């Protein structure tokens, strides 16, 4: 489910 | 520079497996080797966000922004840092603040994901 914050 | 980025990438690998301790530590080493790169700080902000620590995430996003305005070339990462602050409000259902921060992000760099998230919040807010 839930989207994860993206790391750069 | 070189090792900084190898530190960030091990952190990135950890974060993606929800090993947040390890991410934060490698992110710290990255920041000690190159204090002027706001990406490591926004990366830490992501960790706190996935931990539920919305407040720390915002704090870290704010610092990343002060470091980036110094760089002066980093509008796209500045954009990311504002949209992360937006996201952290969105998660707490603080939609007016979410939207405000998305607008800040978009004004820096327009991106589809952030536009779509903004419209989602505007709709929730509309229909409340
Ligand atoms: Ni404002």
């Amino acid at each position: 489910g839930p989207t994860i914050e993206e790391v750069d | 520079g070189k090792q900084a980025l190898k530190e960030k990438e091990l952190g990135n690998d950890a974060y993606k497996k929800k090993d947040f301790d390890t991410a934060l530590k490698h992110y710290d080493k990255a920041k000690e080797l190159d204090p002027t790169n706001m990406t490591y700080i926004t990366n830490q902000a992501a960790v706190y966000f996935e931990k539920g620590d919305y407040n720390k995430c915002r704090e870290l996003c704010e610092k990343a922004i002060e470091v980036g305005r110094e760089n002066r070339e980093d509008y796209r990462q500045i954009a990311k840092a504002y949209a992360r602050i937006g996201n952290s409000y969105f998660k707490e259902e603080k939609y007016k603040d979410a939207i405000h921060f998305y607008n800040k992000s978009l004004a820096e760099h327009r991106t589809p994901d952030v536009l779509k998230k903004c419209q989602q919040a505007e709709k929730i807010l509309k229909e409340q």
